């Protein structure tokens, strides 16, 4: 079974979950004792009488800030980024220009003879 | 025309001459009653356009924009009733003394026969918008966008102030309905060629290209509920309106010169709509959709075919009502959760059953649902572009393929799924933010029925 | 793997509470206060008769009055029949020599 | 309600003649008296596909010969 | 439109019904509070055999970590019921 | 292919060659009577004369629609011939194609 | 429009009668337990393939006739003739695991 | 909310990693951000690209329909890895052999049409002989310009 | 009416079985009443005429 | 859905699960019943053989290598029950599970109909308000200061008290 970035391989392959080691097992404990400090803080805050508003969910607020207001403060113009940032803005924008002017010029010269005898058109 | 604005001048004392618990009702009451007075100028029994005064006038292009501007007022005057509910008496009147100035100034723009009176009102509509955002915005970044909105615009508008003056010195009067007659062609000269950028870009700042549009998300996201309506509904269109006007005196040298901005729109008319797929904030999402659609107007005026203008008035105004609608739909949740994000509330329609019908009918106005005026707007523009070049549909089609996704995905991840049962603060619906949506759609339901009214100069 | 005792009252006290809450049953004794021919020979009157008076008034007196709303095809004439506008009677068809079947 | 738990014997079913091949290896199959409510009771297992492709052939064919002698 | 509401006795008289078909344990001398591993002579593997009949009896396949816990047949009547919201 | 050299690409009548007095195929139905009976274009053979019978019965004997079977047999038989008449032009052109190679000696 | 408007219409008579299950695997004696749906499903599936007059003939015959009587193609014939014997196979599969093959579905006969 | 409760900028000074993970509620060894190759990925974590399908459809998550809890840092691209758009879940057939039997089956199945269009299944018959010339008129032709010479 | 049966086969309520037996019984009347009459599902009756078994008479 | 999965405490339920998965990925292959009842016991013996080893290496190398084989021998469309993940009826009747807080927004002419249901509900809210600090206090003085915490799943210690977090588990809407 050959994995990929998609169709990723399951847990039952991929030799984690097997090595019950003193240093590999302590991770799963404190990686989960933080998951129970936290579920707890939600369950204690979810059904609390007088919680009236919603659960603020700061892990989602750290996500949106990271994605729309912490981007330009972490921008360093390198290569792989500016050639990458010019092929994307001007690349197709220059591609289509040589696709339309050719059509407009193809279409135009065909008028100048009459080789594009126009069908029963009014749309101009 | 004076009959229409001079009352709007007189709504402004009425706010200050009315007690607090009786002034919303009145200035809401009569602002509808202005709309009727603002609606007599559909009496266009002949092609002889309605030239009331030596400065004012009317036009089958302006007349929709006149009437829409008076119809968003009661709509928006009412949407800010629960916003700024707890505050001082005076701000609760001053926001109204400012949100009426937009009615007066904008009606004086589309009524205008000249460009300077339009110019000084092109920008005098900016004082009542920078002031709404920065003084009632619920976010820290309210100021960074007010600067953007202030300064993206003027950089394009001050060369416009240099070309309008020059056309006077060449002609003398500088108005519409003379320059359309004294329209001497141009010699394709570098001197005579930067004039395009002068008298075209201020209007392409407002209709946002795929470049300068950064004021469009930053301004919406921060405007409370109503500096996004007028900022999208009409002010966003106020750029388009001038380009239908001023493009008459430059028609020989826009055949070739518009290939950038016929094309800087069509490409970014996909990019914005593609961004619109993968976006978190909900009020940042109607914005990018509004660039994708007004990008089709930028690629309308630059073909100058008659249907292309028809496909712009039908797409501008139609976008003006579904856009202002969706903000009400979103701010009908921000008043509850106080967050713009689109995943925080993902399972409504168990709780807001009837509002879901307004999200639905609005999304279908957002996309092209045919027996309508958005699709009629997104179609005649598609037909002009086909005639322009038959390889535009490879672009215009990808947006349609996209535009059916986000306008559904907005329906999915806010009204379909498991409810967010950690929200006790979902009050079902006020009767007041549930007639806002009626004052958008029933117009579309009716304006769809007689879109002979909504066409422009050509038809 | 077998319900440790301290994981047993949490899983039983919730029951007598759930079994009680779940017994918030709607009171069958008393609940919301709420202060053929005739079934078929009026439907057709309501829907198959009265709208026909509205449509026929529309199709006979607006559509028939406009030029090209109602335009048919021809009534498919075949040889050996007359016509109810002029008495044309069209001619019949010739030999049909034979077949075999 | 819920008939007796002593009626679901294996004998006669296809499980009988499936238990042999497990007895030839020695496993005894603890189940197959639960999954046996479908062969012995009511469902007297015999369903050949020429009983649904032509179900109703008897009466209908009998109904034809009337019409076959109703031309007169 | 059918399948009347099961209430706790058509379970208990139907769970124990099932266990008597197993033929490796339960010689008509079990009970409702009768544990498996300690006082009936089962393996842990012999327990996964049991839950599948119950799964095959209703159709709501038990998760991985709930068959680990369910040993007594009362506990099986005790988990089926808390989920399906019986005792109206 | 179990080689076939070149029996029929798919033409008919590259030659009209043959026996001297070959007759002309004759139509039975007058045009103006026939086109004006709204018959279509892809459906009008030389056997369009049996098919107006097929519909002058179907038109007037409108109920008991099982009435024109005695007249579809009249038509479709004529349309079985023309499918055979062209079939003779397959075998004719075949043998002719074989006869044009038979004269290659 | 008289087959899929039947088979769904006649298989949803199963999928709602017994539990919400809707696969061939876990249900297998619909004939003896339902003499009605197992009588009209055949009228659908047997009319689906080629049964010489059941409306899978007055449609299909003129297609299977016309397709092998015309200058059309070679490969698109076979992979329709093979598929013409394939509307029989999976229709023979509905009428085997659901309609034959002594039952397999949970005990409660609702 | 606090300024130093939100994200930051590529935690050099490894004591910051000790603070970032406790900010993101993560074990320190589990924390590693994007490789600092320019773009705005700051101190935000990597979180290997799991979809929200292989998360337990069982255990009763807090953010049900999204398979997350109140914290447990969100993935960057949680606008495709939700359980509506993309599934990176395992697959019984490997990927590379999935993308071989598909394009392999089609590409063969395409080439078999070309072989058919060269050797179409044609009936041994001639063409249709229409009543008149080719009728010439109701097919489209003016009877003011020429008639035509063709005849059977 | 509402009569589940955990196991052994249930009652028939003789309107499913008579209509089910009738709808299928109505077929083989119609299929056979149509095969006795309309037996044109085999070659028609038009005698495919022997592709090449005519010995050059009426050949050019 | 009711008990938390921790980090798995042994090799056991990694096997008792593989006897659960694969055994269910055989009835799909064995659509019939008697056939399935034969090939299951042959799958039983493959575990009843190599039952107890004490060589944990070779005990895993039978286990890990089972899914170097099982993965390439399972069924693409297994039989997953309705109401279970992926298969149908899973989230079907969730559109009709409203979360029971919304019932505290009606008013008379909407809840004055049947005043009996709300004659109960008000004193449930009292059972909840008169039991919260007494609940959190039991959570705070719990013997769970350090280290391991799966959830601690604390019950009500035997007095007149009302247990830990229960407005979740009680009052969750009804399945159908
Ligand atoms: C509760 C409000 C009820 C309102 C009335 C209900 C019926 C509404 C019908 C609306 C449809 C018509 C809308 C547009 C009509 C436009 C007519 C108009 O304004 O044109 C100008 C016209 C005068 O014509 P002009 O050529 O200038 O010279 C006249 C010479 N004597 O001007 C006119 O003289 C006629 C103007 C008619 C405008 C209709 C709107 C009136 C609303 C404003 C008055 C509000 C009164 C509030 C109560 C006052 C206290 C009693
Ligand atoms: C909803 C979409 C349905 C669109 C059809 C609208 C039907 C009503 C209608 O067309 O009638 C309006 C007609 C005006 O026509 P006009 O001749 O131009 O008036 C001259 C005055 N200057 O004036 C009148 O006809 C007045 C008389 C009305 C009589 C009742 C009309 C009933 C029409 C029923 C058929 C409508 C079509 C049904 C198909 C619906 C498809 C959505």
């Amino acid at each position: 079974y050959k994995p990929a970035p998609l169709a990723t391989l399951p847990s039952t392959l991929d030799p984690a979950e097997y090595d019950v080691s003193p240093e590999t097992r302590r991770a799963q404990v404190e990686r989960l004792s933080i998951r129970a400090r936290l579920k707890r803080e939600y369950l204690l805050q979810y059904n609390d009488p007088k919680r009236v508003s919603h659960i603020e969910d700061p892990a989602l607020i750290r996500w949106t800030y990271a994605r729309s207001a912490n981007i330009y403060p972490n921008f360093r113009p390198t290569p792989k980024n500016s050639l990458l940032g010019a092929v994307a803005g001007f690349g197709p924008l220059i591609f289509w220009y040589y696709v339309f002017k050719t059509d407009r010029d193809r279409k135009e010269r065909l008028i100048q003879e009459g080789k594009l005898d126009r069908k029963f058109n009014i749309s101009y | 025309m004076l009959k229409i604005i001079l009352p709007s001048l007189m709504l402004l004392p009425l706010t200050w001459l009315s007690s607090p618990k009786k002034t919303w009702t009145n200035v809401t009451s009569y602002s509808f009653l202005i709309s009727l007075t603002s609606l007599t100028l559909l009496w266009q029994t002949d092609e002889n356009y309605k030239n009331f005064s030596n400065m004012f006038s009317s036009d089958p292009l302006s007349t929709p924009l006149i009437i829409l501007t008076a119809w968003l007022l009661p709509l928006m005057l009412m949407a800010s009733q629960n916003h700024l509910k707890k505050d001082n008496n005076v701000l609760q009147k001053l926001y109204i003394s400012m949100l009426i100035s937009l009615q007066i100034l904008l009606i004086m723009t589309f009524s205008a026969t000249e460009l300077i009176m339009f110019y000084i009102l092109f920008e005098a509509t900016l004082i009542p918008t920078l002031i709404i955002i920065t003084r009632w915005g619920n976010q820290t970044e309210r100021l960074n966008a007010g600067i953007y909105f202030l300064f993206y615009t003027l950089i394009g508008s001050i060369p416009l102030l240099i070309a309008l003056i020059l056309i006077q010195n060449h002609v003398g009067t500088l108005n519409l309905m003379i320059l359309s007659f004294t329209t001497h062609t141009l010699d394709a000269s570098w001197s005579n060629n930067l004039l395009w950028l002068a008298c075209m870009m201020a209007f392409l700042i407002k209709m946002p290209l795929y470049g300068v549009h950064l004021w469009l998300p930053k301004a919406h996201v921060e405007a409370p509920i109503a500096g996004s309506m007028i900022l999208a509904a009409i002010l966003l269109k106020l750029g388009s309106y001038g380009m239908i006007r001023i493009s008459i005196i430059l028609d020989p040298l826009t055949k070739y010169m518009a290939y950038p901005f016929i094309l800087l729109s069509l490409w970014g008319m996909i990019m914005t709509s593609s961004i619109c797929l993968r976006q978190t904030d909900l009020k940042s999402l109607i914005a990018y959709s509004s660039v994708s659609h007004m990008a089709l107007v930028i690629a309308s005026i630059m073909i100058q075919t008659p249907w292309s203008f028809m496909g712009a008035t039908m797409l501008m105004i139609a976008h003006g009502l579904t856009s202002s609608l969706l903000f009400c739909l979103a701010n009908s949740n921000y008043e509850r959760i106080h967050s713009r994000t689109m995943i925080m509330a993902r399972g409504l329609q168990m709780v807001f059953p009837l509002m879901a019908t307004w999200w639905l009918m609005a999304s279908l106005a957002n996309l092209a649902l045919p027996p309508s005026i958005n699709l009629m707007g997104e179609l005649f523009i598609t037909m002009s572009l086909f005639s322009w070049s038959n390889f535009t549909i490879i672009l215009m089609g990808i947006n349609i393929i996209i535009t059916g996704m986000y306008s559904m995905y907005m329906i999915i991840t806010t009204q379909r799924g498991k409810l967010t049962n950690h929200m006790i603060n979902l009050q079902p619906s006020h009767t007041r933010e549930l007639t806002l949506m009626a004052l958008h759609m029933i117009p579309l339901i009716l304006l769809t029925t007689s879109p002979k009214l909504i066409t422009g100069l050509t038809m | 793997s077998g319900y440790t005792p301290d994981e047993k009252l949490r899983l039983q006290q919730l029951r007598e509470l759930r079994r009680r809450w779940l017994k918030d049953q709607e009171l069958s004794p008393r609940e919301p206060v709420l202060p053929k021919a005739y079934r078929s020979s009026l439907f057709a009157v309501s829907h198959v008769l009265i709208p026909m008076w509205f449509v026929h008034y529309y199709v006979k007196y607006h559509m028939a009055t406009k030029p090209y709303t109602i335009v048919s095809s021809k009534p498919r004439i075949f040889p050996g029949d007359t016509i109810l506008e002029t008495g044309e009677v069209i001619p019949p068809m010739r030999d049909f020599p034979d077949q075999h079947h | 309600e819920l008939p007796d738990y002593r009626q679901w014997k294996i004998e006669g079913t296809p499980l009988e003649t499936v238990q042999k091949k497990l007895a030839a290896r020695g496993l005894r199959d603890p189940w197959a008296r639960n999954e046996a409510w479908r062969y012995m009771g009511g469902f007297a297992g015999n369903i050949t596909f020429p009983s649904v492709i032509l179900k109703g052939f008897k009466w209908g064919f009998a109904a034809f010969v009337v019409a076959l002698g109703a031309e007169y | 439109s059918d399948a009347p509401p099961l209430t706790l006795d058509g379970i208990k008289d139907r769970v124990l019904y099932v266990l008597k078909l197993y033929d490796k344990i339960d010689p008509e001398k079990l009970s409702v509070n009768s544990h498996f591993m300690k006082d009936l002579g089962l393996d842990s593997l012999d327990q996964v055999e049991i839950i599948m009949a119950m799964e095959d009896e209703f159709g709501f396949e038990i998760p991985d970590i709930d068959a680990e816990k369910l040993m007594c047949p009362q506990e099986i009547v005790d988990y089926i019921a808390d989920k399906k919201d019986v005792y109206e | 292919a179990s080689v076939e050299p070149d029996p029929e690409k798919i033409p008919s009548f590259p030659p009209d060659l043959g026996f001297p007095e070959r007759k002309e195929r004759v139509m039975v139905a007058t045009q103006q009577e026939m086109m004006d009976a709204q018959l279509t274009l892809q459906q009008r053979d030389y056997c369009a004369h049996y098919l107006i019978r097929l519909l002058k019965c179907k038109r007037d004997s409108f109920p008991n629609f099982l009435a024109c079977k005695h007249e579809q047999h009249d038509w479709d038989y004529c349309e079985h011939l023309d499918y055979v008449k062209r079939m003779k032009e397959f075998e004719r052109e075949r043998r002719l194609l074989q006869r044009k190679k038979r004269r290659a000696l | 429009a008289f087959f899929k408007a039947m088979l769904f219409m006649c298989s949803g008579s199963i999928i709602h009668s017994l539990a919400d299950e809707q696969d061939i695997r876990k249900m297998g004696n619909i004939t003896k337990i339902m003499p009605f749906t197992s009588s009209c499903l055949v009228i659908g599936s047997l009319a689906l393939t080629g049964m010489p007059f059941l409306t899978g003939f007055y449609s299909k015959d003129l297609i299977i006739e016309a397709i092998n009587t015309c200058n059309t193609n070679a490969w698109a014939l076979l992979i329709t003739l093979i598929a013409t014997s394939m509307t029989a196979m999976y229709s023979m599969r509905i009428i085997y695991f659901v309609t034959m093959t002594k039952p397999r579905f949970p005990p409660l006969i609702s | 909310m606090t300024k130093d409760m939100l994200p930051g900028s590529y935690p050099r000074t490894p004591e910051e990693r000790a603070a970032a993970a406790k900010k993101y509620n993560m074990r320190v060894e589990d924390y590693e951000p994007y490789p600092d190759d320019g773009m705005g990925y700051g101190d935000y974590p990597m979180l290997p690209n799991r979809s929200q399908h292989e998360r337990d459809p069982w255990y009763q998550w807090d953010h049900s329909e999204l398979r997350m809890n109140w914290g447990e840092p969100i993935h960057w691209d949680l606008d495709m890895y939700i359980r509506n758009r993309v599934d990176t879940s395992p697959t019984p057939v490997s990927w590379d052999v999935m993308c071989k039997h598909l394009f392999g089956f089609v590409a063969f199945m395409v080439f078999m049409f070309w072989v058919g269009h060269v050797f179409p299944s044609y009936q041994p018959v001639g063409p249709k002989q229409y009543p008149y010339n080719n009728l010439y008129l109701e097919r489209g032709g003016d009877p003011t310009k020429e008639p035509e010479p063709v005849v059977h | 009416h509402i009569q589940p049966r955990y196991r052994e086969f249930p009652q028939l309520t003789r309107s499913q079985v008579i209509q089910g037996e009738f709808l299928s019984s109505l077929m083989w009347f119609w299929i056979l009443w149509r095969f006795w009459h309309d037996s044109d599902a085999v070659l028609g009756h038009f005698s495919y005429p022997d592709p090449s078994q005519w010995t050059d008479e009426e050949l050019g | 859905a009711f008990c938390a999965p921790p980090a798995y405490l042994t090799h056991q339920q990694k096997v008792l699960r593989l006897y659960k998965r694969a055994l269910r990925h055989l009835e799909s292959w064995c659509i019939h019943r008697d056939k399935y009842r034969y090939f299951a016991c042959l799958m039983r013996a493959r575990f009843e053989e190599h039952k107890n080893e004490k060589d944990m290496m070779r005990a895993t190398q039978l286990l890990r290598e089972a899914e170097e084989e099982f993965w390439q021998n399972q069924h693409p469309q297994p039989y997953i029950f309705p109401d279970s993940p992926g298969g149908t009826s899973f989230e079907r009747y969730e559109c009709y599970k409203v979360p029971e807080w919304c019932l505290d927004y009606w008013h008379p002419s909407e809840k004055a109909m049947y005043p009996d249901y709300f004659s109960k509900r008000e004193q449930w809210k009292k059972l909840r308000m008169e039991s919260w600090d007494r609940e959190v206090k039991q959570l705070q003085e719990e013997t769970s200061p350090d280290g391991i915490m799966t959830e601690a799943l604390p019950p009500a210690r035997r007095e007149g008290d009302l247990p830990p977090l229960w407005w979740h588990i009680v009052t969750r809407p009804r399945e159908r």
